[PDB]
């Protein structure tokens, strides 16, 4: 549950994100560079678990779209279907930080 | 049932 | 968590409930007093999960729609949306019942 570049592989887009999109590029940047906790942290935010399916990360077909431009509100989820709603942050160094505290709160 | 929304991702999972 | 005077302060209502419906503050009374197991079992039964949202329960969204009239029918939801599917039954007395019924075996 800590292979992220085969959840990178799967993982899709919405609300304007395209994977060559800036915050998605700076946002793989970031999860790439969690510790295995702050990986589990985020697995629980998007998915509601840590565990990851059989299959691999893959196997969750994760969303992460758009919500809305630059804001000091934090990243927000959805579940059901997996989809981490993002805020379009105006650095790395936000998008990181708002990241981090939305995912510790647990 | 956000199909109460416009979201792709909802239409492509439902 | 327990705060559920916040929930209640952003729930939403259709289906011809409003906030004066007798039958939906006859809710409100019966879920205030409510332990603090039953009110876990709510928020369990209608948003899939007991644990509150990032910014407390007042995020949930809540709403109440009319599920049909009176009926020995349990109410049910949309856990993927926080929908609460409400009969209008005929006393508080057998929503208290029903909703007692419906979450503890679900």
């Amino acid at each position: 549950n800590l292979d992220f570049q085969a959840l990178e592989e799967t993982t899709e887009y919405d609300g304007g994100y395209t994977r060559d999109s800036v915050l998605i590029r700076e946002f793989w940047e970031i999860v790439h560079s969690f510790t295995d906790e702050q990986k589990r942290l985020f697995l629980q935010f998007t998915t509601g678990t840590d565990r990851a399916p059989v299959g691999g990360l893959g196997k969750l077909k994760m969303i992460i779209a758009k919500n809305g431009p630059d804001t000091e509100r934090l990243p927000t989820s959805h579940t059901c279907f997996n989809v981490l709603l993002l805020p379009e942050y105006s650095s790395k160094e936000k998008l990181k930080e708002r990241l981090l505290k939305a995912i510790t709160y647990a | 049932x956000x199909x109460x929304g416009f979201w792709r991702y909802v239409y492509q999972k439902c």
